[PDB]
RNA sequence: UAGUUGGUGGGGUAAAGGCCUACCAAGGCGACGAUCUGUAGCGGGUCUGAGAGGAUGAUCCGCCACACUGGGACUGAGACAC
RNA sequence: CAGAAUAAGCACCGGCUAACUCUGUGCCAGCAGCCGCGGUAAUACAGAGGGUGCGAGCGUUAAUCGGAUUUACUGGGCGUAAAGCGUGCGUAGGCGGCUUAUUAAGUCGGAUGUGAAAUCCCCGAGCUUAACUUGGGAAUUGCAUUCGAUACUGGUGAGCUAG
């Protein structure tokens, strides 16, 4: 089915994830329909740890995607921050 | 890779003094070959040279004053072909920022070497840190301090003594009691020496 | 045969111009009378005549020289029948850096290089002049 | 909305079939020289209408046989 | 005056019973604002070649009209089999040339250039060909006043 | 020519040919000694040079330059070749790396000794 | 090139279709290169070059094909299935 | 915390090309990318001294593009350097005189959709710096649809006489 997961990018031990929007039977780092943000867990200084695209998960979570438990988890905090 | 060796057959090679040693006695009562090449079969500076001489000549000079090696010099070169304004003039706004040159000039190293010696061993911080790496470019409105383990050396208190006799730079401000200086901003080529002719570097790069 | 009459007419001017005549007469057609005078509004000749007797017409320029050499130091023909050339607007050539001029026909009628940027059109490229 | 195509017919013996040849002229890619190329369509004629010679209209549709997927809407001009 | 010698050679001649050997030179003067010139000189000794060169390069000399440091336009030349291209180029580049183009371009004057040869490099027709592209460069005022308009007209 | 001459026919490119076929485009290759042997140089050059005729793992027959002072090779020896002309013994394209695989080292040598294969003396 | 090109009746498929079959006609492709033959996975890209071009298709991403060599089908939403 | 204590090699010096002498050998031994060195004073072979260029690397071989305007579209030639068929006629094709009306295929302009991400480039951000990672742009010079323009080329109708 049409899931929301993160996929891993980055450099070795500095993962940084972009949210994607994808059909689940495809690779980690492979196909997609559409990038809607980006989670940095170890951010520092300047930069932006979390960015979603609420407007774009609320019509694909309509439309029937399944966010994993780590993308429903930041999509509350980012609704808490903003 | 770092150059060891003698400093002063490179002076003699160049024709000009480099700054290699702390300058408490003149180049020349230092040497006394100077005004003749380090080789046995050496001249003096009246001899005929070809213009890739003089290309290969002059760039050997800036590299032996900053100590330099040919990789990192041709990067320099790039990213200052890159960004835009006087080639030459980016070339030596970009050694002048280097961070063990810029405490040389703040006076805390009686010479380039003795200045890498000191951030390379931790004994100077870069804003509020203790950085060990020479080549980092200092930017504008840094600070430049010693740290507290290495303050009381008598070496820091001969150079500091040294480079009051030495011209104080324009673009720095530092005060000696505390040991800590500001970069105000990138030298300009005015205030550069003028023997320096960066135009050749630019034509041995450029072909 | 005679298949490029506008080359017919560049060649005709250009050797007049080598050869130092005043005036330089052809048979004559409505496409080399704009040529004509677009000359003579950029100054490189001075007067441009037709004279219709008949069926047949003859086109007439007067040519201009100055401090002893002509006025008209190159005249190439760029597009020709074997091979036709169309640039557009961001791809009009420039003749020695806008000292000279490219005679380009456009959908609005022939003008210049830089009359025919100022509008935001292309064309076919005729003719080089410096 | 539908893709159509301009042409003349060049066969008509089969049964409500036309072969439809199409003329283009495209810039020689580095040359530059405008050239003349030209695509030979099969095209469905329920009626048998058009005869060789015509100047055609056709258009796309869906197959109607292992090569023609092109329908005739009308004969323009007529030989 | 800086004077440039482009290049020396060394020529013989037979006579009866051996070779005469005989040296010429090319040079290049100029004043570096507008103002070059080149020439050539045979002798049996180079520095007699050189001063005969370099006294025709004085009796043989042009005025070049620079808009700045550059050159006006994009300047195709020929003398013989020797083609050259020259082209103005912004502040910082130099001059990019072959030694004989530098030579007449650095006396001349100008100091941003890209330069091209085509066909023979021999460089007596190398100098030549750059010669007369330099003299017959023309300028804005020359076109406008040619044409009988305006430089704004002109553009 | 012509644009239509161009357009009908258009430029042909002369392909270019290796002037070291028997590597078959490796920068190295392993053979056998076939003959270790001494030929002549053609003219102004005179001296006694000494070549070896070597099977290669490509298929080749071909022939390779000894060089320095001194060699060890014999017939059967297991070499390695690469590519380099001596411009002077006609029909020799090929050099024999020194110290390779059975090829020694050449003794008392302290200059150039990466060339030549020479170990660096204590 | 003789299911070959088109048409009709019928079959068949999730679905258009000579995909299959029985009749009818003589059609269809080709110097704008058919047929035959050599080589080759294709693209985003990579290297070089002032540009135009030339060379290339590791590592990353998309598509295709294959699974000791050939021919088949079953189950299943989906395979002719490492 | 203890102690300079554990840490420097490789190629080259005849010209192209920065860097020169002495011994040994005498067309031998050998070097060599090209031109070329060696036959008793070898700056070109081998060693040494000195120097030059790079530096945890330094050289060689292989391969691609460049320099090569040396397949020339940009951008070459054919009297004698390589290059005009022995000469005509003619098929396909290429190109084609002047005026006028019309068409809008070529040609030109606008709008919309598309041209995945990554990559290249620019401004930032985080790595002690840099490599590297990353935000946003710019770019993707293309394709398609639709609406316009009519000078030139093409199509169609009419007319003309310099071919
Ligand atoms: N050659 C010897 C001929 C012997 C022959 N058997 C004689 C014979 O049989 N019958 C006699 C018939 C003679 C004929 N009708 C007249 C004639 O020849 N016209 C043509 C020659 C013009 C004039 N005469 C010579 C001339 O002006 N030279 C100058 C000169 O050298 C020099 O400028 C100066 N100012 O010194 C140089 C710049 O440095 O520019 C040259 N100019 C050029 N260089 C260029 C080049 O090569 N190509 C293209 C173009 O750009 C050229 N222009």
């Amino acid at each position: 089915m049409v899931v929301i997961r993160l996929a891993r990018g980055g450099a070795k031990k500095r993962p940084f994830y972009q949210i994607v929007v994808t059909d689940s039977r495809n690779a980690r780092d492979g196909r997609f329909i559409e990038r809607i943000g980006f989670f940095n867990p170890t951010a520092q200084g300047q930069a932006e740890k979390l960015r979603l695209d609420a407007d774009r998960f609320a019509h694909w979570v309509s439309q029937g995607a399944q966010p994993s438990e780590r993308v429903a988890s930041l999509a509350a905090q980012a609704k808490k921050a903003t | 890779a770092r150059y060891i060796g003698p400093k002063c057959k490179l002076s003699r090679r160049e024709g000009t003094d480099l700054q290699l040693k702390s300058g408490v006695k003149p180049f020349d009562v230092k040497t006394k070959k100077a005004n003749k090449a380090p080789g046995q079969h050496g001249q003096a500076r009246g001899g005929k040279q070809s213009e890739y001489s003089l290309q290969l000549r002059e760039k050997q000079k800036v590299r032996r004053i900053y100590g330099v090696l040919e990789r990192q010099f041709s990067n320099y070169y790039k990213e200052a072909a890159r960004v835009k304004g006087a080639t030459g003039e980016n070339l030596l706004k970009l050694l002048e920022s280097r961070l063990d040159n810029v405490v040389y000039r703040m006076g805390f190293g009686s010479t380039r070497a003795e200045a890498r010696q000191l951030v390379s061993h931790r004994s100077i911080t870069l804003n509020g840190r203790r950085v060990n790496i020479a080549s980092i470019q200092v930017k504008a409105g840094d600070v430049i301090a010693v740290h507290e383990g290495a303050k009381q050396q008598l070496r820091i208190k001969n150079a500091i003594e040294l480079a009051a006799q030495r011209g104080i730079p324009a673009w720095i401000e530092v005060d000696h009691s505390k040991l800590e200086g500001t970069f105000k901003a990138a030298p300009d080529r005015s205030d550069l020496p003028a023997e320096i002719n960066e135009s050749l570097i630019v034509e041995l790069y450029s072909k | 045969s005679m298949q490029d009459t506008v080359a017919d007419m560049l060649t005709r001017v250009r050797n007049a111009q080598m050869a130092k005549k005043q005036t330089v007469s052809m048979p004559s057609s409505k496409l080399k009378v704009a040529i004509a005078n677009v000359l003579q509004q950029e100054g490189y000749i001075s007067n441009v005549e037709v004279a219709q007797e008949e069926t047949k017409s003859t086109l007439t320029i007067t040519l201009k020289y100055f401090e002893g050499k002509p006025v008209i130091e190159m005249v190439k023909r760029v597009s020709r029948p074997g091979l036709r050339q169309y640039r557009g607007k961001d791809k009009l050539p420039s003749v020695k850096q806008g000292l000279g001029i490219a005679i380009v026909s456009t959908s609005k009628g022939i003008m210049t290089d830089r009359a025919a940027r100022a509008a935001g059109i292309g064309g076919e490229v005729i003719a080089f002049v410096s | 909305t539908v893709r159509t195509l301009t042409g003349k017919v060049v066969s008509d013996k089969m049964d409500k079939s036309i072969v439809v040849l199409i003329e283009r002229r495209v810039q020689h890619p580095l040359y530059g020289k405008s050239i003349r190329r030209s695509t030979k369509l099969h095209a469905h004629d329920e009626n048998n209408v058009a005869k060789i010679g015509d100047v055609v209209t056709i258009k796309e549709s869906r197959p109607i046989s292992k090569t023609k997927a092109w329908t005739l809407v009308e004969v323009v001009e007529a030989a | 005056l800086v004077e440039k010698l482009v290049a020396v050679d060394r020529v013989a001649k037979v006579v009866k019973g051996g070779r005469i050997f005989s040296f010429t030179a090319l040079t290049v003067v100029g004043d570096g604002n507008g103002r070059v010139g080149f020439g050539r000189g045979k002798a049996r000794e180079v520095p007699a070649a050189i001063s005969k060169a370099l006294e025709a390069a004085r009796r043989n000399m042009i005025t070049v009209d620079l808009a700045g440091t550059t050159l006006q336009h994009p300047v195709n030349a020929r003398h013989g089999a020797s083609r050259v291209y020259m082209q103005p180029a912004s502040e910082g580049t130099g001059v990019i040339a072959g030694g004989a183009m530098r030579a007449v371009l650095e006396a001349a004057g100008v100091h941003n250039v890209l330069a091209k040869c085509y066909g023979s490099t021999n460089a007596a027709n190398v100098v030549n060909a750059t010669f007369k592209g330099l003299r017959d460069m023309t300028s804005p005022e020359k076109v406008a006043a040619k044409r009988g308009k305006s430089v704004e007209e002109i553009q | 020519a012509t644009t239509n001459q161009l357009i009908r026919k258009g430029r042909t490119t002369l392909v270019e040919k290796s002037k070291v076929p028997a590597l078959k485009a490796c920068p190295q290759r392993r053979g056998v000694c076939t003959r270790v042997y001494t030929t002549t140089p053609k003219k102004p050059n005179s001296a006694m040079r000494k070549v070896c005729r070597v099977r290669l793992t490509s298929g080749f027959e071909v022939s390779s330059y000894i060089g320095g002072e001194g060699h060890n090779l014999q017939e059967h020896s297991v070499v390695l070749i690469r590519g380099g002309r001596v411009k002077d013994l006609p029909g020799v394209r090929y050099h024999t790396v020194r110290g390779s695989l059975d090829c020694a080292g050449v003794k008392d040598r302290n200059q150039s000794r990466s060339k030549y294969g020479a170990k660096r003396p204590k």
